[PDB]
């Protein structure tokens, strides 16, 4: 959970996300839940398959830039239907950037709150070393 | 008196002078060889310069140990001296009494 309804509310107005929320009730007359909860739910999916490979999937905290990328990943999703030109797909297709520039060691994680992220063990690995004869024998 | 002029108390010689000291008797060597590096080694001998023995004495027994040819030299060196045959002298142009003791 990068995000929640009050910060996609807190990012897009109230108004707009009521509007894309509601499926069954033309004017929109309140927010659905369930559908903001699987757009939050796929957004941090997608994040996580751009992320696994450099840090712990099950982050404890989360990173203010995640909740952007999150947020925005989260009201593209929220659209039915989508257009290459559409705006929000735009903005969409810059996360992804983000994203994948993160992914690929071009772009760091930056702070949660006051501490930095766990990066994964990856580069730590290497053999168990013999260096006999150099012990102070 | 001995040889160099110090009065002689033959009272001491009925016990060693290191009797007196049973701490020295259970001291174990400190091994300064292990891990020996210029630095180290050139400051052992200016502290044994100094007054220090103690390092140097066991850095030479640690080198002594550690190294088969050293080993081997000072060994043809000392058992070269120990095969030789010994016999006491009296003074020069002695007379019977220093035959005799001699």
């Amino acid at each position: 959970s990068y995000c929640t309804l009050a910060d996609l509310i807190e990012q897009y107005s109230e108004q707009k996300i009521r509007e894309v929320s509601d499926r069954v009730n033309k004017p929109a007359t309140t927010i659905d839940t369930v559908i903001v909860d699987r757009a939050i739910a796929d957004a941090d999916s997608e994040i996580d398959l751009h992320l696994h490979g450099r840090y712990q999937l099950p982050l404890a905290s989360v990173p203010t830039a995640l909740k952007r990328i999150a947020c925005g990943l989260a009201y593209a999703n929220l659209h039915i239907v989508l257009k290459e030109e559409n705006p929000v797909y735009k903005t969409a297709e810059h996360l992804r950037k983000l994203l994948s520039g993160i992914a690929n060691g071009k772009l760091s994680l930056a702070l949660d709150a006051d501490g930095k992220p766990a990066p994964v063990a990856n580069t730590v690995q290497i053999s168990e070393g013999r260096n006999d004869w150099g012990a102070d024998w | 008196v001995d040889v160099y002029g110090n009065p002689i108390r033959t009272q001491q010689l009925r016990e060693p002078q290191t009797s007196r000291l049973a701490g020295l008797a259970k001291e174990f060597a400190q091994h300064p060889a292990k891990g020996l590096t210029p630095a180290k080694l050139a400051r052992i001998l200016v502290e044994a310069e100094q007054g220090n023995l103690q390092a140097q004495a066991e850095l030479f027994m640690d080198m002594e140990e550690r190294d088969a040819h050293l080993f081997a030299e000072m060994s043809k060196r000392k058992r070269a001296i120990l095969g030789l045959d010994w016999a006491v002298e009296p003074p020069r142009n002695a007379s019977a009494a220093e035959k005799a003791d001699a």
